[PDB]
């Protein structure tokens, strides 16, 4: 029914957001540097020398970490640049 | 269509007297990979010289002999492991390539700012400051108000904006 | 030897990059040292004095790297000062590549107009 | 093309235009000396062809962007609440002109959060905005909801010829992507069409975060493919 | 060569960065001032070829 | 977007920044290299 939901749209609250745009830059900027000091680190668990079970738990541990603030950085920064999600 | 020197300083700032420097530096020991260097400079300095797109292969091997001569003076002037006298020469003698690595950055950003990144449609003649796009406006024109397999005769070198 | 098909093959490119073979083309003419506020063109001693300029920059960064402890024994029969007498050469060595490097940017300038670095 | 955009909080419209103009068409060809020296004359009255458009768009409108085909056209003006637009040749009786607009709203005051759940939203979308004397042969409105939602309920002020739900693929849709909700009107008016169409749907913030763990997922999944590829000894 | 090489490769991966920078960069004063777009009469008909291959099939290319 | 001034001063500290790490590059290998 079109008057339910205009009555139930004109009798809303608004969309609060989650983070704004004018402040995202920075949490792209300041997230790549978190995730390319994690990942950065990351490259050279593997590097230098180790056995091979604690390589591969600090590997999969630091990449993970170093996976997710990458991935929500290029969210930030891909709202930063002009295109949208 | 040959060239005249202009080109040569114009589209390497300080590189163009590093390229023979370099070539020179490396007969000096001459190790069989430093034929090519030298082949590919002596052939392609005389192709440039006669041509003017073939200026374009010439350019990598000014920056690899630009770069074997200058690590040669950076090689044996910032050996920093002593003496307030050999320590003075060597910051007066580097300090000076390192002031034309800087230089060549706002030679290269002019020269392309100015004389190479312009757009090929649009094009500004200020009759004033003004863009004249009367080629989108004539060709669109073709594109909508134009039966789609019309012929249009024009001359050649406006073939493929067409 | 090595180093007479060094010079020879050096001074080749060094009569390639000051453009003889525009003034070979292209039958130029002098008249009265260089064509002032024109780029594309050039007078035929123009190639002659890029000659001298591009052959003394390199002549000098040769001897800025395998000239200096040559002529710290030619030219002083001394061994105490080495040091003193080599560090001081570089340095004119280096103080020469200014000046020439100036003698050709200037020439630029008065080649192209406008330019904005004329390092002198 | 609208898009809703949650981690934004943007909304972005873009139009696509084909328009002609069935006015009289001029005899004996078209003529620039006869064009400029009617505008050199008197005053533009009020004649058939088309110099500029206004496009009313909604209030606060951000980035506005005016392409043809064949590139971008600068010559538009976009003053407080009005976009000025002058195609690149006057459009006489019978020309066809296709050309794009597009701008950026907030989606405060398009998108409403409802009552009773806190991740149910409802959008109520301006059917049409355009110049104030055109008539629209065919109307196709795409409202594009982001990648985990879900539509429940449909409300259209004007009778639709069509309606469907399909996906489409933007920047970084990994998974199956945005929901394209299409609708296809097929005659309206510009002045006479004065409707918003309204959709409930719903989205959860377990698929709000999907998003970066999405992308999240291909960056970890490239770095273990790197740390395979070098802890795999391979020596003749 | 304990902790040199660690630096030096550091050096040698932020170089590549800035040298990426510099010269993407130094290219788009044409395309940031007016917009991207094809120049200069010869490669309109490759991004036609290119067009063509892309729409259409491989082998039809 | 970015402006023509603003990619001339973006493009020249690329080059700066390019041209300095390079420098300090060739000053650490050739003191400390055998
Ligand atoms: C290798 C490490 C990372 C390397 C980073 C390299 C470069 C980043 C630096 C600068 C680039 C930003 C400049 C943007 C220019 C304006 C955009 C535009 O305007 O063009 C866009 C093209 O969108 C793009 O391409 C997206 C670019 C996103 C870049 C953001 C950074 C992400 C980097 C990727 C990281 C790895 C990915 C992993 C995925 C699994 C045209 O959009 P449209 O015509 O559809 O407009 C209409 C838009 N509707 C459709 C919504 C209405
Ligand atoms: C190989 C390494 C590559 C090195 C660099 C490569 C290329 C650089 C060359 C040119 C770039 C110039 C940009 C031209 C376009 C202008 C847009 C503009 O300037 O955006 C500016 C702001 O931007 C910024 O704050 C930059 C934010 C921080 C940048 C982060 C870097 C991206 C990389 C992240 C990837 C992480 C994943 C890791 C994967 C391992 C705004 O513009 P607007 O008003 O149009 O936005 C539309 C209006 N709102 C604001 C409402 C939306
Ligand atoms: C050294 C040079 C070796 C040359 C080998 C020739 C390979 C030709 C690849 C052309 C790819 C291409 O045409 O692009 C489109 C994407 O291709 C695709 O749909 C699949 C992408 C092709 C992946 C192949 C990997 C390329 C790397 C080559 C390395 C070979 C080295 C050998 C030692 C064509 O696709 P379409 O439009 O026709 O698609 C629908 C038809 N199915
Ligand atoms: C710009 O938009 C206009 C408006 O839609 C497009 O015009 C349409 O183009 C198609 C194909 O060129 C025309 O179909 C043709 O119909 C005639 C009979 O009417 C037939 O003889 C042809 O074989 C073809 O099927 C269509 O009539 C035409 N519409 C109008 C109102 O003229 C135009 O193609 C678009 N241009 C570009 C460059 O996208
Ligand atoms: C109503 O819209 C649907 C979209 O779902 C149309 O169905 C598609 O029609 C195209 C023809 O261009 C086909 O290629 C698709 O496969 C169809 N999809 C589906 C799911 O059926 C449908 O034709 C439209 N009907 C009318 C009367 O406009």
């Amino acid at each position: 029914t079109y008057e339910q939901l205009y009555k139930e749209f004109h009798s809303s609250k608004s969309f609060q957001p989650f983070i704004h745009l004018d402040t995202q830059p920075k949490f792209a900027i300041c997230g790549l540097i978190v995730t390319l000091a994690v990942l950065s680190s990351a490259l050279f668990a593997v590097g230098s020398k180790s056995s091979y079970i604690k390589k591969l738990f600090f590997y999969t541990i630091l990449s993970v970490i170093g996976s997710l603030f990458a991935g929500l950085t290029t969210v930030f920064a891909s709202n930063s640049f002009g295109v949208y999600v | 269509q040959p060239v005249s020197w202009p080109a040569f300083f114009f589209d390497t700032h300080f590189l163009i007297w590093l390229f023979p420097a370099g070539v020179f530096l490396l007969f000096l020991d001459l190790k069989d990979e430093h034929v090519f260097v030298i082949a590919y400079s002596v052939l392609c300095s005389y192709f440039a010289g006669v041509m003017v797109r073939l200026m374009l292969t010439l350019t990598p091997v000014i920056c690899v002999s630009a770069a074997v001569a200058l690590s040669k003076i950076f090689d044996i002037y910032l050996d920093f492991k002593i003496k307030p006298a050999a320590l003075l020469a060597k910051l007066i003698v580097s300090g000076s390539f390192i002031f034309y690595l800087y230089l060549f950055v706002f030679h290269s950003t002019w020269v392309t700012r100015t004389a190479y990144s312009s757009p090929s449609v649009v094009l500004p003649s200020q009759t004033k400051l003004a863009l004249i796009d009367d080629f989108r406006e004539a060709y669109y024109w073709l594109r909508m108000n134009s039966d789609e397999d019309s012929k249009v005769a024009a001359w050649w070198d406006y073939g493929y904006q067409i | 030897s090595r180093i007479i098909w060094a010079t020879l093959s050096t001074f080749f490119i060094i009569c390639m990059i000051s453009a003889y073979m525009f003034n070979q083309i292209r039958n130029t003419q002098l008249a009265g040292y260089f064509l002032p506020n024109e780029f594309q063109h050039q007078f035929a001693i123009e190639t002659q004095v890029m000659v001298l300029i591009y052959g003394t920059l390199a002549a000098l960064v040769v001897v800025l790297v395998k000239g200096i402890q040559f002529l710290r024994s030619h030219l002083y029969p001394e061994t105490k000062k080495a040091y003193f007498i080599d560090a001081i050469l570089a340095s004119f060595c280096a103080l020469f590549i200014y000046v020439f490097f100036a003698a050709l940017t200037t020439v630029f300038t008065i080649k192209s107009p406008a330019y904005p670095f004329p390092l002198l | 093309d609208i898009w809703l955009s949650h981690w934004a909080s943007t909304i972005q419209f873009e139009e696509y235009y084909e328009l002609t103009n069935k006015a009289a068409k001029l005899s004996k060809g078209f003529s620039r000396l006869e064009l400029m020296k009617q505008i050199q004359t008197q005053n533009m009255r009020q004649t058939h062809f088309v110099t500029v458009l206004d496009m009313l768009l909604p209030e606060g409108a951000t980035d506005h962007y005016f392409t043809d085909l064949v590139g971008l056209v600068s010559t538009s003006h976009a003053e407080r609440d009005h976009f000025f637009i002058r195609p690149r040749f006057p459009i006489f009786g019978g020309w066809n002109y296709n050309f794009t607009v597009g701008w950026t709203n907030k989606l405060s005051d398009f998108l409403h959060v409802s009552s009773g759940s806190d991740e149910k939203f409802v959008a109520s979308i301006p059917i049409l905005n355009g110049p104030p004397d055109t008539v629209y042969d065919n109307v196709e409105l795409s409202v594009f909801l982001p990648e985990g939602a879900e539509i429940f309920d449909i409300d259209s002020p004007v009778p639709f010829t069509n309606v469907s739900i399909e996906t489409q693929k933007s920047y970084f849709d990994l998974n199956k992507g945005h929901v394209k909700l299409t609708f296809s009107y097929r005659n309206l008016i510009s002045q006479v069409a004065n409707g918003q169409v309204l959709i409930k749907y719903d989205y959860p913030k377990s698929s709000f975060f999907k998003k970066p763990l999405s992308i999240a997922c291909y960056i970890f999944t490239a770095l273990m493919g790197v740390f395979v590829l070098k802890t795999l000894n391979m020596n003749v | 060569s304990c902790v040199l090489s660690v630096f030096q490769t550091i050096l040698k991966l932020v170089i590549f960065v800035a040298i990426f920078g510099a010269a993407i960069s130094s290219r788009l004063f044409a395309v940031i001032k007016f917009e991207s777009i094809i120049h200069e009469f010869d490669p309109w008909f490759n991004y036609r070829a290119t067009k063509y291959l892309v729409n259409n099939s491989f082998y039809k290319f | 977007m970015i402006s023509d001034e603003q990619l001339n001063s973006l493009a020249i500290t690329f080059g700066i920044v390019m041209m300095t790490l390079i420098v300090i590059y060739h000053a650490v290998d050739s003191t400390m290299s055998p």
